[PDB]
């Protein structure tokens, strides 16, 4: 499976959950921003690695990083 | 038979395509999207072609969860339907909810 | 007479291809009508070729064996027209264009002005590019900018 | 560091490391790690120019 | 009907000339990066991302069409000005066989006057010139051009017509412009393009042929000079001048109104193939041709129903009723929806039309070498190679564009609400079956043509010539194609299928070698224009290569069309668009998954296809058709000689060079590509040295593409980061930020330079070979 | 700024064509040199 990490630079813009084609991410309550929420990935077994979350993240360098790891049926995106 | 719907959900009218389920849906896993529509209307399949769904509860078996979540964003962006719930069906018949996991 | 190099005044093969070109031009004028614009062009080409072969004769172009002119670029003042005069001419015109473009970026700092060239800030930049060392060398001795 | 001040980014992984930016708004809460919003004249590869940095990552020029 | 037109939508102003990128939102904000610059060019004709109003979209399309017809009239005027001013056409009209046609000379500056060719030097043009390969001079001689002042008049008229199409574009955009339901009356546009555009066009050309072009060609073939009569052989007052040339029936047009059509059979004939005097089609057959297809096109424009103020008029068909009558049990609901698709989607219409005009340019390329249309053109071999090659390349380009806009329709204009159970929807329900069976037949064609070539390379290398797939070894004869040779040659005589044809369809089917007088310095008759073209084992093999390349280009473009919207990989591909680079490195990698990338890959595969087509053409025509009649006893000698193939026993057998050397790739390398490239590399210091310069520069552009093709932009961007550091160290700061090209643009730049370099390489090779011998 | 000629391809292309014509007439006026003559 692929490894998704969220750092402390997040602003809670809600653009990585919407642009994710798999619902890997969800917003949990946080205190480190003004939005009161931080992204999290407890669903990394379902991630394909498509990096649409990293495309739509508006910071300088990205608060979300997905690392390409071990490949499964689900993460190679196979319908067979 | 091997792709039986849950009770309460009716099948949409689709004429069958070649882009649908493969042997993985028999042996490893398949997926099921279940939504509620207020009328009968025409939606593009995520595996090619077009289908007509009826008023009430409609369920569709797909090979892949991104096929289901692409169908779900099509229903939101076209038909304003947001009560799609996505199940992972194992080959023994077990069904677990994987969207909305929050509720 | 350098290594695999003799000048034009005692090169046999230069004389051979010079005679070959002037003879080919001689029977190319000699077989045509002198009033059809072909013959006037070929006598203009003959006069041009006589002047260019005499120019290769007089200012010490250098050939050996193949008879064609080999250039010496090590910095001799006898062969100074090989490299040194076009070096200074290149540095003048390239520093003109580079300094004009740099001064244009320094005076505009704008995104419309790069895709729409304002000539009232472009042609004085070109005129001061034509005098670029006098305004470039004190900014070499001063220093530009601190970035890492 | 207040609104209108010119700052230099000290963050090593930034696009705008060693570049002057404009402070547009400073968050008055204390629970935010990076409160200071800085706009730039130059855009990044994502074609955006505004980001929230902290106080210690910025040097007043 | 009724032409509902609105008045003045757009004022005429210079307030958008100073604002480039006005036309969509992200470009309207201004330059920030250099990507904007390339995004200025790639979206400028995409009118659907400019405005969402389909009305205004159709208006921009219409004004674009008028401006295109303007630029084609400008180009027509430019070659008519060059024909009129700086040509040898005043002396080419007297010698079409010994004078090379030229319309352009290099001026004596920088040394380029060696490019002027001595064999174009004549009276009026004493400079030498660039030899043309376009066949413009042979066209002009066939249509009756005897003088350069009428070439001046046509040049002025084409410039006036370019101005008229520009004023039509400005009128039908800015001033008085039609609404969308005018464009959707497809019934009337079919009826007025068949009966009025094609029909009256070829009827007015039949009128030209009869009045001007048949008598001027009869004067030029009976043996007079350039002093002719343009005006006093015309019209009513010299009606008997029509009787002096080829007997104008009894008297006037009174045979036309009383219905005795048999007396008109001396300039409306149905004779047959090619004239042996001039090497081309008989002009009277060409006139009766254009008249019969003129009649049958005005008949074709009487098909579709149009209702209006005319009382009894309004009987016919609607296309929609025909499409909704063709249903079938295998194909569900058939063609219902295709009327709505083809009346609301421009890209589907452009896909159909690009497929048809590309296929038709390919048909034109075949039918113009085989049956020569213009006098003395088939002996001028660089014209023959260049017209076949040119129309084949333009055909392959428009077929790749057909696949492109079919995919673009599938991304943008596809509506599921129109396509319930029609042919278009059911093709999406078995797209895996189509693409996989196409994958299998491409694999089959590639093995069973190119592995035959590999097998021949291997057997000829191992010292086994009798083991070869060749005419001397294991024969693969084109027995259906040879039987169609025998049928289309044998169907001319009495008691045949067509009993009143004199000289058959074409001499390529199997009947007679035709030849023409020509000088060539101080020689004899020589110069075959056309010959029977025999099909052997090498023709089997090259045509199965051709089937392979057509089928793989089909596979790439049709997989782009059918998987434009969704796949098993990316189900939401239609939201990503026609033109996106990937959907990331995940799910294995989605590199080149967009339908644009399939157009990008099918461009190289079209290159492959058309390159092997014109290579087959060059050396088939050189090895079996083109050549010389010897002065001793009428012996046929081709441009490349016959090859004595050494057999396995020790003896030889004479084959032609096509039959002997394209069973394998070594003979394609040696006898076609090494041997015939001798005139493009030895052309320096002479009239073909530009073709050598273009050969080398095109090798350069082809190799320069491979940087863009094999690399990707993240390398280039961190390289430009180092270069931008060097720029900011010396106070040299672009406000427009220097970027690498986008991924899609790196593919586009690479395919553009690959296509340009390879085609201009083959162009330089083809012209420099065929000007020599 | 002036209409249509202030634009960067137009100003750029007229700069390249003007430099090629000035260089060309420099090659005509100097009778096409290879080197700079010293005597
Ligand atoms: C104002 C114009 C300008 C100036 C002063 C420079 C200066 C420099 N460049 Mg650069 N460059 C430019 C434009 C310019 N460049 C443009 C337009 C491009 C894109 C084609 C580049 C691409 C480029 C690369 C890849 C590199 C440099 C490098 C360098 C540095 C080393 C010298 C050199 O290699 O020349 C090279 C110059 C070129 C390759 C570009 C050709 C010259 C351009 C066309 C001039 C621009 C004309 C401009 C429009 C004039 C405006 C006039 C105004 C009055 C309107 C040097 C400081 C090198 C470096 O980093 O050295 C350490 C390096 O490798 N440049
Ligand atoms: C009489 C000269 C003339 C003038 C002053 C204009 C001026 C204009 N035209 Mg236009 N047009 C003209 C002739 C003219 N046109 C002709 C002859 C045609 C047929 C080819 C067109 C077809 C046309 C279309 C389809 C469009 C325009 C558009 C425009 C506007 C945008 C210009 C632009 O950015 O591109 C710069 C061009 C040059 C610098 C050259 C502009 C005000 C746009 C518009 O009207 O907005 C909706 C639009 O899309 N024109
Ligand atoms: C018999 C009448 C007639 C004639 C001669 C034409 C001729 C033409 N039409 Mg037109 N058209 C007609 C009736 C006619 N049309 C009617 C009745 C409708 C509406 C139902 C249309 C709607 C229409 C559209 C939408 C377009 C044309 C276009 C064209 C041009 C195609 C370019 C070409 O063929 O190459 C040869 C050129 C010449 C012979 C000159 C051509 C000049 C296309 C075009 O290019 O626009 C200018 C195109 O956009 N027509
Ligand atoms: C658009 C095509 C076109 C045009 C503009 C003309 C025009 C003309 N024709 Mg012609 N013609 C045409 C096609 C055309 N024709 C075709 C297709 C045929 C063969 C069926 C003829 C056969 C024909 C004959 C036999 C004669 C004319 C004649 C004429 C001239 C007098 C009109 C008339 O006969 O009454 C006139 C200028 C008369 C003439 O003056 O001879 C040139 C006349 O004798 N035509
Ligand atoms: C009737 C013909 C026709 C028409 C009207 C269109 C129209 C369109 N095409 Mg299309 N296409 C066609 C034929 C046609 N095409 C053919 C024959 C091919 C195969 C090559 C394609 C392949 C194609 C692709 C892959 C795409 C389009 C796209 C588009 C759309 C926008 C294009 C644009 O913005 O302009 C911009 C034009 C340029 C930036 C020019 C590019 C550089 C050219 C190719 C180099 C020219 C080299 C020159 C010929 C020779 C060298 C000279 C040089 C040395 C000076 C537009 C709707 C684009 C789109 O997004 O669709 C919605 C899209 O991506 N087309
Ligand atoms: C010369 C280089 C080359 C070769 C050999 C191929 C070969 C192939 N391409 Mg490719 N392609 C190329 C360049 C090449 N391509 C380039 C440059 C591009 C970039 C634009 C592409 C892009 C491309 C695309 C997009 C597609 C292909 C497809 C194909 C397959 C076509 C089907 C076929 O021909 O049947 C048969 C195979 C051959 C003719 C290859 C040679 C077979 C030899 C003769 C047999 C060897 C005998 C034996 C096995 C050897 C055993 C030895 C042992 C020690 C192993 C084929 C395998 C298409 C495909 O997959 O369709 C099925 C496909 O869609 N190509
Ligand atoms: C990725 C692609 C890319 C693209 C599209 C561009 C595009 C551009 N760059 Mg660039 N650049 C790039 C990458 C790129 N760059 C990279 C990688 C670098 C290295 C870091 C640079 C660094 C760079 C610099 C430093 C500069 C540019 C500039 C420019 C602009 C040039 C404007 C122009 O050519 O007209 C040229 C206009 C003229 C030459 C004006 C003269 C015309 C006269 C006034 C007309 C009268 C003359 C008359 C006709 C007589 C003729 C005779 C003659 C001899 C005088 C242009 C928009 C330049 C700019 O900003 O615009 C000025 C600039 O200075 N770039
Ligand atoms: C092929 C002969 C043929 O057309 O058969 C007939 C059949 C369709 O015929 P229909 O009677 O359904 O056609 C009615 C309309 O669709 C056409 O007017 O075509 C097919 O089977 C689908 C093509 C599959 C191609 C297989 C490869
Ligand atoms: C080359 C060219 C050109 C020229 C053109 C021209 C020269 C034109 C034309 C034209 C023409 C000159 C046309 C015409 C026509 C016609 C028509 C369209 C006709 C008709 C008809 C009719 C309709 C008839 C009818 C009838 C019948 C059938 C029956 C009996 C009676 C009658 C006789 C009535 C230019 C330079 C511009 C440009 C480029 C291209
Ligand atoms: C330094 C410099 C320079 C130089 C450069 C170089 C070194 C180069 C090169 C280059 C090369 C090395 C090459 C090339 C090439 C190209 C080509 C090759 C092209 C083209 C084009 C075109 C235009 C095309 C056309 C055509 C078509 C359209 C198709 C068909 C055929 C033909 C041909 C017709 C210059 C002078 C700028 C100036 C100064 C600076
Ligand atoms: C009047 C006139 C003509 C003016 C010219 C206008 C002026 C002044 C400059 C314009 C700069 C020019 C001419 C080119 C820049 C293009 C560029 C940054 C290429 C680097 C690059 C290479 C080499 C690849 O292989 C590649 C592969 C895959 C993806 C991306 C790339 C990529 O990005
Ligand atoms: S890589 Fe793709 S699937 Fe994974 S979290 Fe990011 S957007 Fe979602
Ligand atoms: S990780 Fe990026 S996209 Fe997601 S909430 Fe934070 S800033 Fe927004």
């Amino acid at each position: 499976s692929h490894a998704v990490k969220i750092y402390d630079t997040c602003i809670g813009c809600t653009q990585c959950v919407r642009a994710c084609p798999l619902d890997v991410l969800e917003m949990v309550p946080w205190d480190g921003n003004r939005a009161g929420s931080i992204a999290s990935s407890p669903r990394t077994e379902d991630c394909v690695g498509c990096k649409r979350c990293e495309t739509a993240c508006p910071t300088d360098f990205l608060s979300i990083r997905v690392y390409l790891g071990a490949e499964t049926t689900r993460s190679m995106g196979l319908a067979y | 038979q091997a792709n039986s719907l849950p009770p309460g959900a009716s099948s949409p009218i689709f004429g069958g395509s070649t882009g649908g389920l493969l042997r993985k849906a028999l042996v490893e896993e398949k997926y099921l999207i279940t939504w509620g529509s207020k009328e009968e209307q025409v939606f593009e399949m995520p595996t090619g072609g077009a289908a007509t769904m009826v008023a009430g509860v409609n369920g569709l078996y797909l090979a892949r969860k991104e096929q289901c979540h692409a169908l779900h964003r099509q229903l939101v962006a076209k038909f304003k339907i947001r009560d799609s719930k996505i199940y992972r069906v194992l080959p023994n018949g077990e069904q677990t909810l994987i969207y909305p996991k929050d509720g | 007479p350098l290594g695999n190099t003799i000048p034009c005044s005692e090169s046999q093969a230069f004389k051979d291809l010079k005679d070959a070109r002037i003879n080919g031009l001689k029977e190319k004028i000699a077989a045509t009508d002198p009033a059809t614009q072909y013959a006037k062009d070929l006598t203009a080409s003959m006069e041009l070729w006589e002047y260019r072969y005499a120019n290769y004769e007089k200012n010490a172009s250098c050939d050996k064996d193949s008879g064609q002119p080999h250039l010496i670029v090590d910095g001799r003042l006898s062969h100074a027209g090989d490299f040194i005069i076009p070096s200074i001419l290149f540095l003048w015109l390239a520093g003109a264009l580079g300094w004009a473009g740099r001064d244009y970026l320094l005076k505009t700092q704008n995104a419309m002005d790069e895709i729409l060239i304002d000539f009232s800030k472009a042609v004085p930049s070109l005129v001061l590019g034509l005098a670029w060392p006098l305004f470039a060398i004190p900014q070499i001795l001063s220093g530009a900018i601190r970035d890492n | 560091i207040q609104k209108g001040s010119q700052v230099r980014v000290l963050r090593q992984e930034s696009y705008w490391y060693n570049d002057v930016g404009t402070v547009a708004s400073v968050d008055k809460g204390a629970n935010v790690i990076y409160p200071v919003t800085v706009r730039f004249e130059k855009v990044n590869y994502s074609n955006l120019n505004t980001n929230n940095f902290g106080v210690s990552e910025l040097e007043e020029v | 009907t009724r032409a509902t037109v609105d008045n003045n939508p757009v004022p005429t102003s210079i307030e958008k000339w100073g604002k480039p990128g006005w036309f969509e939102r992200s470009l309207a904000r201004g330059p920030k990066t250099t990507t904007w610059i390339w995004d200025l060019h790639a979206l400028a004709h995409d009118f659907e991302v400019q405005t969402s109003d389909r009305e205004d979209i159709a208006r921009k399309i219409f004004a674009a069409h008028f401006g295109h017809l303007g630029i084609v009239f400008i180009w027509a005027s430019i070659f008519f000005f060059y024909g009129a001013l700086s040509s040898n056409y005043a002396s080419w009209i007297d010698n079409p066989t010994g004078l090379r046609p030229s319309a352009q000379f290099a001026i004596p500056v920088f040394g380029q006057e060696v490019l002027n060719d001595p064999a174009t030097a004549a009276k009026g043009f004493e400079q030498g010139g660039i030899v043309m390969t376009s066949g413009l001079f042979h066209l002009w001689r066939a249509v009756g051009y005897t003088n350069q002042t009428q070439l001046l008049a046509t040049a002025v008229g084409a410039l006036v017509a370019a101005g008229l199409m520009f004023f039509g574009g400005w009128f039908h955009y800015h001033v008085r412009a039609p609404k969308l339901e005018w464009f959707q009356n497809v019934e009337s546009m079919l009826n007025h393009h068949l009966a009025g555009l094609l029909g009256l066009g070829s009827l007015a050309w039949t009128g030209h042929l009869i009045h001007v072009a048949l008598p001027v060609n009869q004067m030029l073939d009976k043996g007079m000079k350039a002093a002719d009569i343009p005006l006093p052989h015309e019209y009513a007052f010299s009606t008997e001048a029509m009787g002096n040339f080829f007997p104008s029936f009894k008297q006037g047009l009174l045979p036309f109104f009383t219905g005795n059509w048999a007396v008109y059979s001396d300039f409306l004939t149905f004779k047959g193939g090619l004239n042996p005097q001039t090497g081309s089609l008989w002009m009277t057959d060409i006139a009766h041709h254009h008249l019969a297809i003129a009649v049958m096109f005005i008949i074709a424009g009487h098909m579709y129903r149009t209702n209006g103020p005319w009382n009894p008029l309004g009987l016919g068909h609607s296309i929609k009723e025909i499409l909704e009558a063709h249903k079938g049990p295998f194909t569900g609901e058939g063609h219902k929806g295709l009327y709505e698709v083809l009346t609301t989607s421009w890209h589907a219409q452009l896909a159909i039309n690009l497929a048809m005009v590309g296929s038709l340019s390919i048909i034109v390329a075949h039918h113009m070498y085989a049956m020569n249309p213009y006098p003395y053109m088939g002996i001028d071999y660089p014209t023959q190679i260049s017209l076949f090659t040119h129309h084949m390349w333009i055909g392959g380009f428009l077929i790749v564009g057909a696949g492109a806009h079919a995919a673009i329709f599938m991304v943008r204009d596809y509506d599921p609400a129109v396509n319930q159970n029609n042919l278009l929807d059911r093709v999406l329900r078995h797209r895996d079956a189509i693409i996989s069976h196409l994958n299998w037949v491409c694999l089959f064609l590639g093995f069973h043509s190119f592995g035959l070539y590999v097998h021949n390379d291997t057997m000829q290398a191992l010292g086994r010539p009798g083991d070869m797939f060749a005419d001397w070894g294991i024969q693969l004869q084109p027995v259906f194609a040879q039987w169609i040779q025998s049928v289309n040659a044998a169907a001319f005589g009495p008691n045949s299928t067509a009993p009143w044809v004199s000289a058959a369809t074409s001499p390529v089917w199997g009947g007679n070698v035709l030849a023409l007088p020509a000088t060539v310095a101080g020689e004899v008759v020589q110069k075959i224009s056309i010959a029977p073209v025999p099909l052997g084992t090498a023709d089997f093999m090259i045509h199965h290569i051709h089937a392979l390349t057509i089928h793989v280009t089909i596979l790439i473009l049709l997989k782009g069309v059918l998987f434009a919207r969704s796949s098993r990989l990316i189900p939401d591909k239609a939201n990503l668009g026609f033109r996106f680079p990937c959907d990331g490195p995940g799910r294995g990698g989605t590199c080149q998954s967009s339908a644009w990338d399939h157009v990008f890959l099918g461009l190289f595969w079209m290159y492959n296809c058309i390159s092997i087509v014109i290579f087959h053409f060059s050396w088939k025509m050189q090895s079996d058709v083109y050549g010389t009649l010897n002065a001793t006893t009428k012996a046929v000698e081709h441009i490349v000689p016959s090859t004595d193939v050494l057999l396995g026993n020790g003896t030889t057998q004479a084959f032609t060079q096509f039959a002997a050397s394209s069973v394998n790739i070594n003979g394609w390398l040696r006898d076609f590509l090494w041997a015939q490239a001798a005139p493009v590399i030895n052309s320096y210091g002479g009239p073909s040295a530009a073709y050598g310069l273009f050969f080398l520069g095109a090798h350069f552009v082809w190799a320069f593409s491979l940087m863009f093709l094999f690399s990707g932009r993240g390398y280039w961007q961190e390289l430009i980061e180092s270069i931008v550091w060097a720029h900011n160290k010396l106070k040299i700061v672009p406000t427009i930020q220097p970027r690498a090209l986008s991924i899609t643009q790196g593919r586009a730049v690479g395919v553009a330079h690959y296509l340009l370099g390879g085609i201009v390489t083959t162009w330089a090779f083809f012209i420099a070979r065929f000007l020599a011998i | 700024k002036i209409p249509f000629l202030s634009l960067a391809p137009i100003s750029g292309a007229l700069f390249i064509i003007g430099s090629v014509v000035v260089l060309a007439l420099a090659n005509i006026y100097a009778k096409y040199p290879l080197l700079h003559p010293l005597v």
